[PDB]
């Protein structure tokens, strides 16, 4: 620090003490209110794909984990996002489609595909931003009579643009002569039934499908996936998150009674000094940890080679150790003598060489 | 099912030291804390509205500004909500708060309102609106008007929030805007995202049995809030018992 | 390809009893809807292990033109159906084959 190999006698500032954070702490309100994902991936019946159901997701708290631990799934595929880092995306709404299709066209149900079911059913669009769920159903969804209660679109005059439903039954004209409401030759009923029965092939066996699509509007997001609130841990320097207010300090027992409304805690100067648990509503009270000026207290280099360290401001049970008013002295052996002042320590401490003695 | 039925008169009065709320939820014991943000003034021209339903369109509709401070002295059955938006039809979107004995619903829908909306009592809210479609926000919780008692709100809409503030007092003997302090407390954060430059107040009407529904009146204050700095006192429990206005006069901008 | 699960799981690949009769008679079917089937009352022989090699030749030659419409599947004449099952019958059958397995 003095940039010499030889030091005079006196006391020196060279260093800065700090106690480093040895935990984190993230803790966030108890988790509530769940996105009913237990009543789209569970339902007792689901819909066929022409008139395909749609849920709107909002104000809820998404928890995508039962949805990953809800069934064995024969394809997860996601369009544009990542399946992991959802949980710690937040987006405006979510919309959950349901329906049950065949498993050949399970492929069909993606950006960019053609087929019966893409082209007159379900269509995605090319910039889908979301994730194509599906898995089988031959325990609820299969009758050996043959289930009929499952239609799909077969005829339609144009393509479907994406996220688009027609329940029309009209009858498909195919001729040129009206069809006039009654089925007839080349005049064909659109809706067409999907005979499931548990002996058929695997590409042919009920599949449902859930499409979750996400979508961002300029409205504030509302639908944040949970974040990990870990235990608490007081009376020690930990990284503190408290409800996106973070920093580092311990956090000590609290006296104040705070009212039922607020959150946070500020000083006079508009620094934190308290916070509630959103756990548990008890208020703790946010003190840093302790930081200090390292002073090194040395005769001259000519005489001897002892140093004695100074922690400025710090209770020396945080850090030959004696406690000031000034700070912490390790290195110094307290003499009950009074001498006149050699090195000076503060409030009425000084020090002086004889081993290395501090003394009023 | 829209009819004409309520007509308001207006006369003015003055806001006093009424309408401060907490700007934050920041606990603050023994302070003064300095804040800019859309405040009631002190000693303000406020609107005094009686509407009189009596057994032509007369009560139109009030413009919001940049947020609105609501006082009533009625009891909570009379006035039972307020209705949010800017051309208040099927064309864009609109806010609906409805209480009643339970519970209070918010809801953002595009609803139909009539020119006189009111909640006629089973209630129903087809006097309210005649459609709601497209709707994107709903939110019941408990109620904040229950049961001589001054019931204070602060609307505001910032930044895609709707926040409302709320405070009950029990008056006495005194001009409906009492003196002394009483700090709104925050009740409720809304994302809802709307443009809002419009409210009118809902009002509860009785069916008559024997002149449709029955005669009745409502009193309520409507002041403006304007961009502000005040000075808040916070003591040692860390409620705001006292403010001053920093544009007010000499003495509180000396203060300030 | 490998044969499908519905194949192990619905075929009759030995003789039921005496109280369930059945016709005896060696035959592939295809039922369709993915759905492909063999009737055989196994025995331990030579033969009906060539015959079992006949009938997987004539179920795989059903798998691969299942795609097809429903009018077109079929062979493209009346030989080629029972012709390759024969080729799997005459391949099966030789020494080295016996001696690979
Ligand atoms: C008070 O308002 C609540 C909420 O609007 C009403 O409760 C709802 O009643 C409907 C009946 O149509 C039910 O379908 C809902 O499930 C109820 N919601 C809740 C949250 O309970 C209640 O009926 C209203 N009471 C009166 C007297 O009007
Ligand atoms: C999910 O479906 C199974 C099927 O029997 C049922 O046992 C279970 O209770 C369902 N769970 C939920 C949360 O609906
Ligand atoms: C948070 O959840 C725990 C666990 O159920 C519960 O004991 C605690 O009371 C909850 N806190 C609040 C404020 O609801
Ligand atoms: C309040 O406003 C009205 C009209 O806007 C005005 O006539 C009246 O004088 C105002 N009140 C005061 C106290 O100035
Ligand atoms: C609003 O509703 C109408 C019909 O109810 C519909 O045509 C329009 O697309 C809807 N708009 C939105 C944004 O949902
Ligand atoms: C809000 O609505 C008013 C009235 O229609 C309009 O003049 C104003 O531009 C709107 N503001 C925004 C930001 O769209
Ligand atoms: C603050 O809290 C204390 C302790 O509960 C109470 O005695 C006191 O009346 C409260 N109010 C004030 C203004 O000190
Ligand atoms: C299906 O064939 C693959 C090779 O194409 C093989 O690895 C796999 O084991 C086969 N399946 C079974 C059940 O033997």
């Amino acid at each position: 620090t003095l940039k010499s190999f030889t030091v005079e006698k006196g006391i020196y500032q060279t260093s800065n003490f700090r106690v480093q954070p040895t935990e984190s702490i993230v803790r966030f309100p108890n988790i509530t209110n769940l996105c009913p994902f237990h009543e789209v991936f569970n339902a007792t019946t689901f819909a066929s794909v022409y008139a395909w159901n749609r849920k709107r997701i909002s104000n809820c708290v998404a928890d995508y984990s039962v949805i990953y631990n809800f069934a064995p799934f024969f394809a997860f595929k996601c369009y544009g996002v990542s399946p992991t880092k959802l949980n710690d995306l937040c987006f405006t709404n979510v919309y959950a489609d349901s329906f049950v299709i065949r498993g050949n066209e399970v492929s069909q149900i993606a950006p960019g595909q053609t087929g019966n079911i893409a082209d007159y059913n379900y269509k995605l669009p090319d910039d889908f931003t979301g994730c194509v769920i599906a898995w089988n159903s031959n325990k609820l969804d299969s009758k050996p009579s043959g289930n009929y209660n499952y239609l799909y679109r077969l005829f339609r005059k144009s393509k479907l643009k994406p996220f688009e439903r027609d329940i029309s039954t009209e009858i498909y004209q195919a001729g040129n002569k009206p069809c006039n409401g009654v089925a007839g030759p080349n005049c064909y009923s659109p809706l067409q039934s999907y005979g499931f029965r548990p002996t058929y092939g695997v590409g042919h066996q009920p599949y449902r499908v859930v499409v979750l699509s996400f979508e961002l509007l300029h409205a504030p997001a509302t639908v944040c996936g949970p974040k990990k609130s870990t235990n608490l841990v007081k009376n020690k320097c930990v990284n503190f998150n408290f409800n996106g207010l973070t920093g580092t300090g311990v956090l000590t027992e609290s006296n104040k009674k705070f009212l039922p409304f607020q959150q946070f805690g500020r000083d006079i100067a508009d620094t934190t000094d308290a916070v509630r648990d959103p756990q548990t509503l008890e208020i703790l009270d946010i003190t840093p940890c302790s930081f200090g000026g390292v002073s090194v207290i040395t005769p001259g280099t000519n005489t001897s080679n002892q140093v004695a360290v100074l922690y400025q401001g710090v209770n020396c049970t945080e850090v030959n150790v004696f406690q000031t008013r000034a700070g912490c002295l390790i290195g110094a052996e307290y003499v009950n003598n009074s001498y006149e002042c050699d090195i000076p320590i503060g409030a009425g401490i000084c020090a002086s060489y004889q081993s290395i003695i501090a003394y009023t | 099912q829209c009819v004409n039925l309520i007509t308001r008169t207006q006369s003015y009065t003055n806001s006093f030291t009424r309408g401060v709320y907490y700007p934050d939820k920041v606990f603050r014991s023994s302070v003064l804390h300095s804040t800019q943000d859309l405040f009631l003034p002190f000693f303000s021209n406020v609107t005094w509205f009686h509407a009189i339903h009596v057994s032509r369109f007369d009560n139109p509709a009030l413009p919001f500004n940049d947020g609105v401070y609501f006082a009533s002295t009625e009891k909570s059955n009379i006035i039972r909500g307020w209705i949010f938006g800017t051309t208040l039809d099927s064309k864009t979107q609109s806010l609906l708060i409805v209480n009643n004995a339970t519970n209070v619903v918010i809801k953002v829908c595009e609803f139909q309102f009539c020119n006189d909306p009111f909640l006629d009592v089973m209630e129903s809210e087809f006097r309210v609106y005649s459609s709601a479609n497209n709707c994107t926000f709903e939110y019941v919780s408990q109620p904040f008007l229950m049961d001589k008692n001054l019931r204070e709100f602060v609307f505001k809409n910032i930044d895609g929030y709707f926040k409302i503030y709320s405070k009950h007092t029990p008056i006495n003997l005194e001009r409906d805007l009492p003196q002394g302090f009483s700090a709104l407390e925050p009740l409720v954060d809304l994302p809802i995202g709307i443009n809002i430059t419009r409210f009118q107040t809902l009002l509860a009407l009785h069916r008559s049995y024997l002149s449709g529904w029955t005669a009745g009146a409502a009193a309520y204050y409507v002041g403006y809030l304007q961009p502000r700095t005040f000075l808040l006192k916070y003591n040692e429990n860390g409620t705001i018992t006292d403010a001053v206005d920093c544009a007010l006069d000499p003495l509180s901008e000396t203060k300030c | 390809p490998n044969m499908t699960q519905g194949f192990w799981e619905n075929s009759m690949l030995t003789d039921p009893g005496n109280v369930q009769k059945a016709v005896c008679h060696p035959t592939a079917w295809d039922l369709g809807k993915g759905d492909f089937r063999i009737l055989m009352c196994t025995k331990v022989t030579m033969d009906d292990f060539l015959t079992a090699h006949h009938e997987m030749g004539h179920i795989q030659y059903d798998m691969a033109y299942a795609a097809q419409p429903f009018l077109l599947r079929n062979g493209a004449n009346e030989g080629f159906h029972e012709a390759v099952g024969e080729i799997m019958s005459l391949s099966a059958a030789t020494p080295k084959h016996l001696k690979s397995i």
